[PDB]
């Protein structure tokens, strides 16, 4: 495809995204199983002033997939900014 | 074999020959070493013939590089590029590189199933045969066996691909620099390679004729600059660009900063003063909408000059476009005796594996002869086994960290020698972290390796924090603690305050109960008539479409407008949304100019990195703009349905959370309320969640409608009469009727209740409150008309590239790694339907 032609058909999709996920159901199911099992993040990042996603992670990760990674060999190491700041930037104590 | 051989060949005259029979041809090679006896003087009766000395050394170097078959030219020149040969990487020679030689993991072993995994430092391997031949040419004389690899470099430009055995390349080397230094001779081979026609890898080395050498004629050094940004914000820039002679207008757009990708090339008269420069370069500066185009170039010239003015120009007014900043302090990345290596014992198999024959290398008696200690290992090795340490010890088997890898050899290895080599987290460059990578041999501590690592990690996705349960303060610490949050804080609080009237630090800092507006004087009427010129223009259910402006308090009379709010003003739409896309306005941040990037980023949330992660990661929030359309876009959104007289609506959320119910209840078992209750009751509603699916599921819409799908689920959590049966076991298109009991009973209740409901938390329903229009569903992007008023202008039309925003996002409203293409068009157009997007998918005119 040619630049030109997939910038217009990038605004446009961008801005119904913008638009209409705000609106529509939101399906983390194969999100999880894109930043758990089909994608294979390993280190996943979360920055907010609460770790409002962390605790939940670990409860699919517990719940889904240690079989899992315990087959594949996989350490998951959940991040966030208010408590695992450190971990984030690299300065262990 | 024979190594050595003294003879006399003529009367009074010696011919040792050092005899070197592992070559590229397998067949044995001499060095002649002219040698005039002196019975006359017998204090030193032997002299040395010196002239065409250099001349056989690099016979003798051209028949072991190059084989006896090609004829040995001397005369190469210098100014056109050397043409290599085109190869093809076959499957063997990656199979067969690795015997003793470096890189082994559970992708580099003997192993069945398909392409085994390799390294990119056997591009050398293509490009050696070229890039050696620069040294040769009788412009650049030195001798060979003092002659030193001094350092070696590749660069990352990456439209190739990881070795997949079967790759087809070729080779082409150019002469940069052959400068006169201390220590002699450095030439410059920047010898690039190209995979038919497109360039692949820039592979540069110097090498270093030992010695001091005083021929400056044949001297020069052409260096390509890199898009070197100047620093400036003023008028007098134009100025000071005309000023400068070298200079030519080739552009008509205002000045007020540059980047030039320049390039040079100099000529030495002495050690340090150039006989003369020539500078064409090319020249840079932004262009309007984010949507650049062509541009023009520069020239220059000198003479018997101790700088170059144009490049000089450019670095003093600042640095180039630094991806590079570096981090504060340093911590260990995987230090320790686990990153240990022993040199090999021998060089033979490298030597045969990559072409360099080099007998320094594997010949005691040349060795011997070059007055350096023993048989040093090749440098290339070491470079080889340091970029394949990166991505091994310090990473838990992932092939896809090895990059583009800058080495130098201070030092010298001796073979079966064991290296420290230390890799240290300080540095930081736009993904690929720099690592000190330092080759120290254990016992002597000297160093032999310097170059900067570039390891990767995994994919991942930075998720974020925010709408629904944002708090006071909300990132404020980002505010205090870095100067560019200040900046994007402080200019949207500088634009509410002279556009709308508040600041929204304060809104954020300390939380009010309520605030007002003030509409004083010229600042104050101009800022009451963006609230009396803005406002939503939404069908009144009860006809037509009624172009329409409510914001009603404010006027012309009205001096004051006080926006209130019971629980917190943070809470209110119009002031949690601004706040929201402000304080994730900065992630990337520092890690935007350090290197912390992982393999592959997508940001994301929560269905929150739709309006708090795309600034930082796809700069599609524009600078000042966004507050703007989000304050509006949340009183349009706010004011989109009929308030009561308390100031409460018919519309809103509700859980009816399936996990609390019974672990039975799934996708194939529940998935019928959304289309049971919107049929029959002539209502609007739709699911907002099944994110979580069998543990969460949410909806929005009018409030009955959310009243009766809730007590769906109620009335079967405590009688429990299981959905699987009236779905899979009898039939499913013949029940469409059993629905007319168990809804009848609610589409009544829920009426007989008070129409202002407030659903209660109860088990299987825990509804998320102070939201009144709903939003997450259909009713928040259907016909609501002025949602999208401000959709195909003032935000970047032009900025927005499919390169990263396809990819680099992950659809909350879908799955996987969201297509920003046609291939997701029918996605946001068949759950929530749309229009805008009709005419791309049917109408596509003339986009050829």
């Amino acid at each position: 495809m040619k630049p030109e032609i997939e910038q217009e058909l990038s605004h446009t999709l961008l801005t119904e995204l913008l638009a209409y996920q705000f609106a529509s159901p939101v399906r983390w199911i194969e999100t999880q199983d894109v930043f758990l099992k089909q994608h294979n993040t390993e280190r996943i990042i979360e920055i907010g002033p609460s770790p409002t996603l962390a605790g939940m992670a670990n409860r699919t990760i517990k719940a889904k997939y240690e079989s899992y990674d315990a087959a594949l060999s996989l350490q998951r190491q959940v991040l966030c900014y208010s408590k695992d700041a450190k971990e984030i930037y690299y300065k262990p104590d | 074999l024979p190594v050595v051989e003294i003879e006399l060949v003529k009367p009074n005259t010696i011919q040792l020959s050092l005899i070197e029979h592992r070559t590229a041809d397998t067949n044995p090679v001499a060095l002649p070493f002219l040698y005039k006896y002196n019975p006359a003087d017998g204090f030193a009766p032997i002299l040395e013939i010196m002239e065409d000395r250099n001349e056989r050394i690099k016979e003798f170097y051209w028949k072991l590089w190059f084989g006896s078959s090609v004829p040995y030219s001397n005369d190469i020149n210098v100014e056109k590029a050397i043409l290599g040969d085109e190869i093809t990487i076959s499957s063997q020679t990656i199979s067969e590189f690795t015997h003793a030689i470096g890189n082994k993991c559970d992708a580099f072993v003997d192993r069945p199933g398909k392409a085994t995994l390799a390294p990119m430092d056997f591009a050398i391997v293509i490009g050696w045969k070229a890039i050696i031949k620069a040294i040769f040419p009788k412009s650049v004389d030195g001798d060979l066996l003092k002659l030193v690899h001094l350092s070696n470099g590749y660069k990352m430009i990456t439209g190739a691909a990881p070795l997949k055995k079967g790759d087809v390349v070729s080779t082409k080397a150019e002469i940069k620099a052959v400068l006169n230094q201390p220590s002699g001779k450095l030439v410059e081979v920047v010898g690039t390679i190209y995979r038919e026609g497109k360039p692949v890898m820039e592979v540069t080395s110097q090498f270093l004729y030992r010695g001091e050498y005083n021929d400056y004629c044949n001297t020069f050094q052409k260096v390509t600059e890199t898009p070197v940004q100047v620093a400036f914000k003023s008028a007098k820039d134009l100025a000071v660009l005309r000023s400068k002679e070298w200079f030519h207008l080739e552009k008509d757009v205002q000045f007020d900063v540059l980047t030039f990708r320049c390039e040079s090339t100099y000529k030495f008269k002495s050690a340090n003063v150039y006989s003369s420069i020539k500078t064409t370069g090319q020249v840079l500066l932004e262009l309007p909408t984010k949507e650049v185009i062509q541009v023009g170039s520069v020239d220059y010239e000198a003479g018997t000059s101790y700088g170059n003015p144009v490049t000089d120009y450019l670095s003093r007014n600042g640095k180039t476009i630094e991806e590079s900043v570096i981090f504060e302090n340093a911590i260990p990345l995987s230090s320790g005796e686990e990153l240990t290596s022993k040199a090999p014992g021998t060089n033979e198999p490298y030597a045969i594996v990559s072409g360099d024959y080099n007998p320094i290398h594997v010949s005691r008696v040349f060795a011997a002869y070059a007055k350096l200690p023993g048989t040093i290992t090749h440098g290339m090795y070491s470079s080889a086994s340091i970029r394949a340490l990166v991505e091994e010890w310090a990473a838990n088997n992932v092939a896809a960290r090895v990059r583009a890898f800058k080495c130098d050899f201070v030092g010298m290895v001796l073979p079966n020698d064991t290296l420290q080599t230390t890799m240290e987290h300080v540095g930081m460059i736009n993904g690929r972290k720099i690592i000190k990578v330092e080759t120290r041999n254990v016992e002597t501590e000297l160093p032999v390796l310097i170059g900067e690592a570039e390891i990767e990690q995994p994919t991942t996705t930075y998720v974020f924090t925010g709408q629904g349960s944002q708090e006071q303060g909300m990132g404020m610490e980002l505010y205090n603690s870095s100067e560019v949050a200040r900046e994007v804080w402080d200019k949207a609080d500088r634009h509410f305050v002279n556009n709308y009237g508040f600041s929204i630090l304060d809104i954020v800092q300390n939380n009010p109960n309520e605030l007002t507006i003030h509409f004083g004087g010229a600042k104050g009427r101009a800022i009451r008539d963006n609230y009396i010129g803005m406002m939503f223009e939404t069908i009144g259910e009860d006809g037509a479409l009624k172009s329409e402006k409510i914001f009603k308090d404010i006027d012309e009379t009205t001096t004051s407008y006080t926006f209130v709010s019971p629980t917190g003003l943070l809470s209110a739409t119009q002031f949690t949304q601004p706040a929201l896309t402000l304080m994730e306005k900065a992630a990337y941040e520092d890690i935007k100019s350090k290197g912390l990037i992982p393999s592959d980023i997508m940001f994301a949330g929560h269905s929150l990195g739709e309006y708090s992660a795309l600034s930082s990661l796809a700069n599609v929030m524009p600078i000042e703009s966004l507050v703007d359309v989000v304050f509006y876009r949340g009183m349009t959104m706010q004011v989109a349905v009929p308030r009561d007289e308390l100031g409460r609506s018919n519309y809103g959320m509700v859980a009816v959370n399936p996990s609390r119910v019974s672990a039975t209840f799934d996708d194939s078992a529940l998935r019928f309320v959304v289309d049971e209750v919107a049929n029959k009751t002539k209502w609007l509603l739709e699911i907002v969640n099944y994110n979580v699916e069998n543990q969460q599921y949410v909806a929005a819409g009018d409030l009955r409608a959310l009243d009766t799908l809730t007590n769906v689920l109620n009335v079967l959590k405590i009688n429990k009469i299981d959905i699987v049966k009236l779905q899979e076991q009898m039939s499913i298109e013949k029940v469409k009727e059993h629905l007319y009991e168990i809804v009848d009973e609610v589409a009544a209740k829920s009426l007989a209740k008070p129409q202002p409901i407030d659903l209660e938390r109860g088990f299987a329903v825990i509804p998320l409150k102070g939201i009144s229009v709903p939003f997450h569903s259909s009713y928040l992007m259907s016909g609501v008309k002025p949602f999208q008023r401000f959709l195909c202008k003032k935000i970047p039309k032009s900025s927005v590239k499919p390169q990263d925003l396809i990819g680099k996002y992950i659809p909350n409203l879908t799955a996987k790694p969201f297509e920003l293409t046609k291939e997701y068009f029918q996605s946001v157009y068949d759950l929530t339907k749309s229009e805008k997007i009709k005419s791309i998918l049917d109408n596509w005119e003339q986009y050829e």
